[PDB]
């Protein structure tokens, strides 16, 4: 307008994952034969979504 | 992780060496081998008493958890 801006809405965000814391275981045983050885395977990795 | 198909040692004690599948494959020879002298009457089946205990352990010694 003419007296005062309206805000608008924003937004960000961010999921980061470090280290895996892979572891050891184985150881051883073986048976067959042979072987074984222880380585561881068992790491089993995750998403990071 | 682990598995779902087992865990609970049900089917090792029922179909194993310590079980009950010893005790009924050891009869059904002499149900049918010892009275089979009516019409042969031939010493003919007489191989099957030691393989009892060999087919036995050539399969339950495979795995073995
Ligand atoms: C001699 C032991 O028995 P078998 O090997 O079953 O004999 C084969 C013929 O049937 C003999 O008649």
């Amino acid at each position: 307008t003419k007296q005062w801006h309206y805000p608008s809405p924003y937004s960000r965000g961010a999921l980061s994952v470090t280290s895996i814391d892979q572891g050891a275981y184985k150881r051883s045983g073986s048976s067959w034969g042979r072987p074984y050885e222880e380585k561881a395977g068992f790491g089993f990795s995750l998403d990071a979504r | 992780q682990d598995l779902m198909a087992s865990g609970n040692t049900t089917v090792k004690a029922t179909f194993g060496k310590d079980s009950s599948v010893v005790k009924w494959v050891v009869l059904a020879e002499v149900l049918v081998g010892a009275v089979m002298y009516m019409m042969t009457k031939n010493v003919k089946f007489l191989a099957g008493f030691a393989i009892i205990s060999v087919f036995i352990a050539v399969g339950m010694a495979v795995v073995g958890l």
